[PDB]
């Protein structure tokens, strides 16, 4: 696994392509 | 908040699986 | 066909841009 | 379906905000 600040276009679509199959949730809301 | 965890602060592996439904 | 792995990338990227900081969830069945 | 929506068929910025929060 990559270990970064995860922000950007980048995080996003890890989380999405880490968590795969299952499902995901963002709160933009800190 | 979240972002103080992954992009604030670098994010591992697992972290994020807390964040999956 | 058509895939929805690629599909969800660029959605997913997208959703994050519209949906702003409201924020958003993403659930890979419906 | 959501990817039912985008995939076949291009959607349009505001035509997302049915799937936000
Ligand atoms: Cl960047
Ligand atoms: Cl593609
Ligand atoms: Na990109
Ligand atoms: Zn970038
Ligand atoms: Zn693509």
């Amino acid at each position: 696994f990559v270990n970064q600040h995860l922000c950007g276009s980048h995080l996003v679509e890890a989380l999405y392509l880490v968590c795969g199959e299952r499902g995901f949730f963002y709160t933009p809301k800190t | 908040g979240i972002v103080e965890q992954c992009c604030t602060s670098i994010c591992s592996l697992y972290q994020l699986e807390n964040y999956c439904n």
